[PDB]
């Protein structure tokens, strides 16, 4: 993936473009949450996104952080709702 | 850093 191949298409599909990219790799680190922390993160900036796709401990980094915000809110709609 | 917990799950194709 470049950032020529990025520019080509439209924003939604830019997302949709760089997900299949970080899927396998999210879901290496996590096969059943991935899908959603993948989400989640696809709300970043491309660049960003560009930057955490060739920097491993930046996803890793980005990945737990998502882990631990997801379960957080999940465990207070939990106690409450 | 700021993350949305109700961002829409991606999905592979
Ligand atoms: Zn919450």
């Amino acid at each position: 993936l470049t950032a020529s191949m990025l520019a080509s298409a439209p924003p939604q599909e830019q997302k949709q473009m760089l997900g299949e990219r970080l899927f396998p790799l999210i879901q290496a680190m996590h096969p059943t949450l991935a899908g959603k922390i993948t989400g989640m993160l696809l709300e970043i900036d491309n660049s960003e996104l560009l930057h955490m796709l060739e920097s491993p401990e930046s996803l890793r980094s980005k990945v737990d952080e998502a882990v631990a915000v997801l379960q957080a809110h999940q465990a207070k709609e939990a106690a409450q709702k | 850093r700021q993350l949305n917990v109700n961002a829409k799950p991606f999905v592979p194709n």
